[PDB]
């Protein structure tokens, strides 16, 4: 019961990917027109507090 | 009916059955693919072009034999027309007026008024009703900016400037003055004041036709005026 | 100068370095008190519409719309003259979109607009032409001065050049156009301006062919299809479009190369978003001028590129063209008999060509023409005439003549000849090996 | 949407293009190349046993198969030859042009010659020559008599291009490799079209070919399935010139036996079996022909997109020649009219 949650929403979930939309946008539409190129995220073990040269 | 039709038809010979048919009967409306539909299936969401339709089922849907057929027609396109008007919010729509739905615009709305203003009273009360719903909405202030514009423009060209169909011609006359009485009420007069859509436009297009050599122009605005006159008279 | 060389350039360029701003009091101007003055009254007479009178035979009504309101806006393309695009107003409140071009004498082009009108009253009256219906489309176009004049705006259109980048990746485009452009063709078949006569002049057939290759794999194909395909709704649609397009284009094409039209860049030919129906425009260059009063190469009768070949696969020029081309030919061989009556209004603006030999020169050479002729034969004519000093001239009329066997065999159908004999001669010897060999960069053979 | 798809049929051919485009269009990303590959292969043996089984050839329906298949690359491996019969039959030539241009383009001398001489043909039925020159001057026109007959056309005149397509194919020892049957059938097709052409009766019984190569019974293969109605268009106007075999009306009677060659005679040729039976004089069934010629001819034009002129015009005629023996039927005899002096 400590996890029980967790595992009762993982099974009521990752069960839920043979939707059709499941893969597909809630909005096939832009916010507006402009260019949405894509963008990364560089993950490490360096931090803040760590750089002055 | 049909039977005697072909047989006219071939009493007047090829000579004369030829005047039955440049522009060359299309444009493609829409320069772009769009008024796109997944519809909806357990395993995938297939999406359907429903633009494609509109030319087919106008002319089925304003011109038809077949009663059931006819009134199927209407009704489909009154749930298109629906569902594309709804689809207009929610569109980026900075590179025009109305980018997703322009063109849409200017071919249905002159068979919007007809369907409106027609027999078989059923299409006429699926219709005007909606029609004067159109109106409330397409009066609104957000709604009052170069869309607004093609909708009062067509129900200014189609009967105040029309040959036939004199019961379209009042109908949409009537629509003019329901219309300009909305934005009144609806509308600060800030946006009458600095959007050119208000009476003195209005004014101007009929000192214009009125002027302009045609009886049919000049009896549109003279009949339009009447309309407008109950509403006008109490504006000071 | 308290009164009346050189010194006059010096006091030219003085101004010229900050100038050319023409910016009137708002898109509303005041330049024109009448924006604002004379709304439909006694005040004044009612203006009409320019242009709007076409005399068809009968006494044209007068009801038309006049010039009466306006909402105007300015807008002015960096042309050679800069044309201002305004919005004349008639009393239907209807907007008119003019171009107003600065000091030319549109005279010599308002002859065109009704060499045009005649032309098309030609193809109603020719038999298979009207059978297969086919017709130019024109505008007006009004010279309001010797150093003022007026034309009409077509009101939906775009470039094919536009028209061509759009339908296609166009940061692709930018890229590998940009990246060789005077190296692949200006360059790379010597090697900068000036050193076009050393090409000429240095070019060589072998080379030719490998430069054309290069340019031919620069460009991308099929962009008049994409164009085609995105303008279109149904297949069959599609292939009435680009039948009606293509015959609309060659009628052009052979009509602007019998008045020997100079139209170089794309963008001489505008296409409508309706019918897409191509028309030419820019016109004032005729009778070979190009070939003649420029150095720059005009030897190509017409535009023909890449894209005019890839219009689809099964075409090769030599079905709907050639027999497009073969009607209009033979509707011109009784047509000089009559419109030799016409380029010589008076002696339809003598000097014209001088100030932008004698004019009777080039209509005879278009007479010539038009009762048969080599196309050839014409250019190396037109080159001799006022342009035979130039250096690598005997070069100039060798390639007019052409270097290959399938380029000299032109020579057989000449001086009078066969419509299907010329055309061909056209399309094969005056197309292709020219463009190939001694081509001019914004002509640009590769788009 | 369920409810006017079986209303117009050309609403119905739209929506389930665009729904089949989209099924196809969505199935390949939960595919392997080879399972698509196998159902396209399977569609293919659909659509090809489709076009070979039609005997009625609806105009809404054929079309929106051959867009169908032009919508897909993978699609234009379909047999060319039915679909060609089809289109023509069916009005269908531009969409047919489309599909089988579409074909040759994205399958790039090759036996294209079929497709070819497929698209000869479909221009051919709709008058056009223009780009049959540049059809054949390539290296399509193997046999440049072809060409030679195809411009002879061009000038509206058909005897010496019936002399070119007599010998040629009379012409056997083809020097230049013998031709495949594909223009020897184009040239049949084309001396059948020129003796029409040639309405004159001596034309016309050459139209009958005195069914060469020794050919219901005489209708089987599908290029007599093709020629039949020029068969009984010449042996009708022979007989109504003023023959009398019977061997036609023997042979409708036993196309009565079994329904489909019935069937499809009644379909394309209702008029005809109205004036047979005028010869004979048997006016019921003649009017009951013509009351059912009407009635198919009018659902057609109905079935016919709008776009499609030319179309509606070559089907404009039949209008005339029905409204002709209508009122040639409707004015036998109704009050004694021999009688009587109605010139009008």
């Amino acid at each position: 019961e400590v996890h029980f949650l967790s595992l009762a929403t993982n099974f009521l979930l990752e069960m839920t990917s043979m939707s059709p939309d499941y893969p597909n946008p809630m909005f096939e539409h832009p916010l507006s027109e402009c260019e949405f190129q894509e963008y990364t995220i560089d993950s490490d073990w360096r931090f803040r507090s760590t750089v002055l040269t | 009916i049909r039977i005697r039709v072909v047989q006219m038809l071939g009493s007047l010979g090829g000579q004369i059955n030829k005047n039955l048919l440049m522009m060359k009967s299309y444009v493609a409306w829409d320069r772009e693919k769009r008024l796109s539909f997944a519809v909806p299936f357990r395993e995938m969401k297939p999406v359907i072009f429903l633009d494609v339709f509109l030319p087919r089922v106008t002319e089925l849907a304003l011109t038809a034999s077949d009663r059931q057929t006819k009134v199927a027609a209407c009704e489909l396109l009154h749930s298109m027309v629906m569902f594309m008007l709804g689809k207009a919010t929610q569109m980026p729509e900075g590179g025009q007026g109305a980018p997703p739905m322009y063109q849409l615009y200017k071919r249905t709305f002159p068979v919007l008024l007809r369907l409106a203003c027609d027999v078989d009273q059923v299409t006429r009360q699926l219709y005007e009703p909606l029609v004067m719903q159109l109106i409330h909405w397409f009066t609104n202030n957000k709604k009052f900016e170069s869309q607004d514009t093609v909708a009062l423009l067509e129900a200014i060209l189609d009967g105040i400037v029309d040959p036939v169909d004199s019961t379209l011609r009042d109908f949409c006359g009537r629509c003019i003055r329901e219309f300009l009485k909305w934005s009144i009420k609806q509308i600060t007069p800030q946006q009458q004041e600095k959007s050119p859509v208000n009476t003195k436009s209005l004014f101007k297009r009929l000192y214009s036709l009125a002027l302009h050599p045609n009886a049919f122009k000049r009896l549109g605005a003279s009949l339009a005026f009447n309309n407008i006159y109950r509403e006008f008279r109490e504006e000071e | 100068f308290g009164k009346g060389s050189d010194f006059n350039d010096i006091t030219n360029m003085l101004l010229l370095k900050m100038n050319k701003d023409s910016k009137p009091p708002g898109n509303l101007k005041e330049c024109s008190p009448w924006m604002s003055d004379f709304k439909v009254e006694f005040l004044r007479n009612e203006l009409e519409i320019p242009g709007q009178y076409d005399g068809r035979g009968k006494p044209l009504p007068e009801y038309h719309v006049r010039i009466a309101g306006f909402d105007e806006r300015v807008t002015v393309m960096a042309s050679l003259r800069r044309p201002k695009r305004i919005i004349i107003r008639g009393h239907d409140e209807r907007e008119h979109p003019f171009l107003v071009k600065g000091g030319e004498d549109l005279r010599q082009d308002q002859r065109v607009e009704q060499l045009f009108q005649v032309m098309n009253g030609i193809l109603a009256q020719d038999s298979a032409c009207s059978q297969r219906a086919l017709q130019l489309r024109t505008y007006s176009v009004v010279p309001m001065t010797s150093r003022l004049g007026l034309i009409e705006w077509l009101e939906n259109t775009v470039t094919l050049k536009d028209l061509l980048l759009n339908t296609m990746s166009q940061e692709e485009k930018a890229a590998y156009l940009s990246d060789p452009r005077a190296p692949p063709c200006e360059y790379k078949d010597w090697l900068d301006v000036g050193a076009y006569m050393l090409m000429y002049k240095g070019a060589n057939r072998t080379e030719t062919v490998t430069s054309f290759r290069k340019r031919e794999s620069k460009v991308p194909a099929d962009l008049l299809k994409r164009a085609f395909v995105r303008m279109s709704t149904s297949p069959e649609a599609f292939l009435a479009l680009r039948s009606h397009f293509a015959s609309s284009h060659a009628l052009i094409c052979i009509s602007h190369w019998i008045l020997g039209i100079g139209d170089r860049h794309l963008n001489n030919f505008m296409v409508a978003m309706e019918t897409g129906g191509v028309i030419g425009i820019d016109f004032g260059h005729a009778f070979g001028s190009a070939t003649q009063f420029l150095p720059v190469p005009e030897l190509m009768p017409f535009r023909l590129t890449r894209q005019f070949i890839n219009l689809m696969l099964p075409m090769k020029e030599t079905g709907l063209m050639y027999s497009i081309m073969v009607h209009a030919l033979r509707a011109f061989r009784s047509d000089p008999g009559l419109l030799t009556n016409t380029m010589d209004v008076f002696v339809k603006e003598p000097s014209f060509d001088w100030k932008n030999w004698y004019p009777r020169q080039k209509i005879c050479y278009a007479k010539r023409k038009l009762a048969g002729a080599n196309p050839a034969v014409i250019t190396c004519d037109e080159l001799l005439l006022g342009h035979e000093k130039a250096p690598a001239f005997r070069d100039y009329v060798a390639v007019a003549r052409g270097s290959k066997d399938h380029n000299i065999r032109a020579q057989e159908p000449e001086s009078g000849l066969s419509e299907e004999t010329q055309v061909k001669c056209l399309m094969d010897q005056a197309t292709d090996p020219n463009i190939l060999g001694r081509t001019w960069e914004g002509w640009e053979p590769w788009m | 949407l369920q409810a006017v798809a079986q209303r117009d049929p050309i609403i119905a051919k739209q929506l389930f293009s665009s729904l089949f485009s989209g099924i196809l269009k969505e199935m390949d990303k939960f595919k392997t190349l080879s399972e698509k590959n196998n159902i396209t292969q399977k569609l293919l043996q659909d659509f090809n046993r489709f076009l070979n089984t039609t005997f009625s050839f609806f105009p809404p329906f054929v079309s929106c198969i051959q867009d169908i298949s032009c919508q897909h690359a993978a699609l234009l491996s379909l047999d060319p030859a039915a679909v060609s019969a089809g289109c023509l039959a069916s009005l269908q030539q531009p969409v047919g042009i489309r599909l089988l241009e579409e074909a040759l383009l994205r399958l790039l001398l090759p036996p294209d010659v079929l497709r070819w001489v497929e698209l000869a043909k479909l221009y051919r039925s709709i008058g056009e020559y223009d780009v049959l020159r540049g059809i054949f001057t390539s290296e399509i026109g193997t046999k440049q008599i072809t060409q030679s007959a195809l411009l002879a056309e061009a000038r509206s005149d058909y005897s010496e291009a019936a002399k070119q397509y007599d010998e040629a194919l009379n012409k056997q020892d083809w020097v230049d490799g013998e031709p495949t049957e594909a223009e020897k059938d184009f040239w049949e097709l084309a001396s059948l079209d020129c003796y029409n052409h040639l309405a004159e009766w001596k034309s016309l019984e050459y139209c009958s070919t005195a069914s060469i190569d020794s050919e219901k019974i005489w209708s089987e293969p599908f290029y007599q399935e093709t020629y039949l109605p020029y068969m009984i268009r010449s042996k009708l106007k022979l007989l109504l010139q003023g023959e009398a075999d019977q061997s036609l009306l023997t042979f409708i009677d036993k196309a009565m036996h079994g329904e489909l060659q019935k069937a499809i005679l009644e379909l394309h040729y209702s008029q005809e079996l109205s004036l047979l039976y005028l010869l004979q004089d048997d006016v019921d069934r003649a009017k009951y022909y013509i009351q059912n010629g009407i009635q198919s001819f009018m659902q057609n034009y109905s079935s016919i997109d709008v776009l499609l002129h030319q179309s509606r015009l070559t089907k404009l005629q039949s209008v005339q020649a029905l409204t002709e023996i209508q009122e040639f039927i409707s004015f036998i005899s109704k009050q004694g009219n021999l009688s009587s002096q109605v010139p009008l």
